[PDB]
C-alpha cells in the first residue's frame, strides 16, 4: 500500500483506577470501523475487544483492575482488508 | 472457485429472524434461503467483518456498496473461525466484480 493502514499516536488521555480514555490519530484512509483490544500484560487473562465507528477516534475502556498493567491495541478495518495494530502498555 | 466453509445461520432482518444457509467461497460470501435461492452476495474484496456482542454471539458483514447484514451464530468459537477464514482469503482477493444472472444461477446450482 501507498499509505499506512495503521493509526498513529495511540495514547491514554485520561485515567481513573478502573477506566481509561484512549485516543488515536486516524490513518489517511477512511476506516469502516476500528477494533480496540485490551488485556492484562503478560497475564494470561482473556483479551477483550470491541469496536467504534470509523468516524470516532477515541474510546473509553472500563471495568479494569487498579494497579494492573494492560496492553491496549487499536487497528482499523476496511472493505477487503484488516489493518495492522498499534499498541501501548498502561498501568492502572 | 472453491467452497471453503458453509453453515446455517440466523439473519436478523426488519421485524423478523430468517434461517439462511451461508457459504464462504474463495472470492465471495453468499447468503441463501432454502433448491437454493441467493438472497445476496458480497465479494470478499468488498467485505468487512465486524464482531457484534449486542446481541451476543453475533456478527455484521458490511459491503462496500453501503449495505450491511447481521447474523446470529452458534458460538464465539465459530464466529472467530468465520472471521479468520474470511481474513485469510481476503489477503488473496484483489479485484471487485459483479455476477451475471446466469453466473449466479450456476453459483447457486453448485450449492
Amino acid at each position: 500500500g501507498s499509505v499506512s493502514s495503521v493509526p498513529t499516536k495511540l495514547e491514554v488521555v485520561a485515567a481513573t483506577p478502573t477506566s481509561l480514555l484512549i485516543s488515536w490519530d486516524a490513518p489517511a484512509v477512511t476506516v469502516v470501523f476500528y477494533v480496540i483490544t485490551y488485556g492484562e500484560t503478560g497475564g494470561n487473562s482473556p483479551v477483550q475487544e470491541f469496536t467504534v465507528p470509523g468516524s470516532k477516534s477515541t474510546a473509553t475502556i472500563s471495568g479494569l483492575k487498579p494497579g494492573v498493567d494492560y496492553t491496549i491495541t487499536v487497528y482499523a478495518e476496511y472493505y477487503g482488508m484488516t489493518g495492522s495494530p498499534i499498541s501501548i502498555n498502561y498501568r492502572t | 472457485r472453491q467452497l471453503l466453509k458453509d453453515s446455517f445461520m440466523v439473519e436478523l432482518v426488519e421485524g423478523a429472524r430468517k434461517l439462511r444457509h451461508v457459504f464462504l467461497f474463495t472470492d465471495l460470501l453468499l447468503c441463501t434461503k432454502l433448491q437454493y435461492d441467493c438472497k445476496w452476495y458480497i465479494p470478499l474484496t468488498d467485505l468487512s467483518f465486524q464482531m457484534v456482542d449486542e446481541p451476543s454471539m453475533a456478527f455484521r458483514v458490511h459491503s462496500r456498496n453501503g449495505k450491511s447484514y447481521t447474523f446470529l451464530i452458534s458460538s464465539d468459537y465459530e464466529r472467530a473461525e468465520w472471521r479468520e477464514n474470511i481474513r485469510e482469503q481476503q489477503k488473496k482477493c484483489f479485484r471487485s466484480f459483479s455476477l451475471t444472472s446466469v453466473e449466479l444461477q450456476m453459483l447457486t446450482n453448485s450449492c
